[PDB]
């Protein structure tokens, strides 16, 4: 769940 | 050349937060002090539940966030936005370890981060134009 929230944080750019 | 580039960026940014105070360098710094401060104050509660969850507070627990940076990219994806992520996150962390006296793991977290990312990202950052490409991708 961290990886999954830093990757959607990420990817929103 | 790379590598050495990365470090000095990634750790003045990091020693810049934690104490609060070439042309590509300095824009590539200028971008991550709007970005990455930004990312850090519009995650903050996201930031602090996932610093309490790995616990770091000592330099023997810095491996924790290298392990975190292979779990994200291991889905494949590289982009931009995941790498400034992941150095303000590192931001983040190095802020706490200042406070609790730990300014010991200040710079091998900066270069912790700085090995997972130009070891198993290389050539990703070489073919995007290394930091000219992340300034060019924030820009304006």
């Amino acid at each position: 769940a961290i990886a999954e929230q830093l990757r959607r944080i990420g990817d929103r750019f | 050349e790379l590598y050495r580039q990365s470090l000095e960026i990634i750790s003045r940014y990091l020693r810049e937060q934690a104490t609060g105070a070439g042309a590509t360098s300095r824009k590539a710094l200028e971008t991550l002090r709007r970005v990455g401060d930004g990312v850090q104050r519009n995650h903050e509660t996201a930031f602090q539940g996932m610093l309490r969850k790995l616990d770091i507070k000592n330099e023997d627990d810095v491996k924790s966030l290298s392990r975190v940076m292979i779990h994200v990219f291991s889905d494949g994806v590289t982009n931009w936005g995941r790498i400034v992520t992941l150095i303000s996150f590192g931001a983040f962390v190095a802020k706490h370890l200042k406070t609790i006296n730990q300014e010991s793991c200040i710079e091998p977290l900066a270069e912790s981060i700085t090995d997972v990312l130009v070891r198993t990202k290389r050539d990703w950052l070489v073919k995007q134009r290394g930091w000219d490409g992340f300034v060019e991708f924030f820009h304006v």
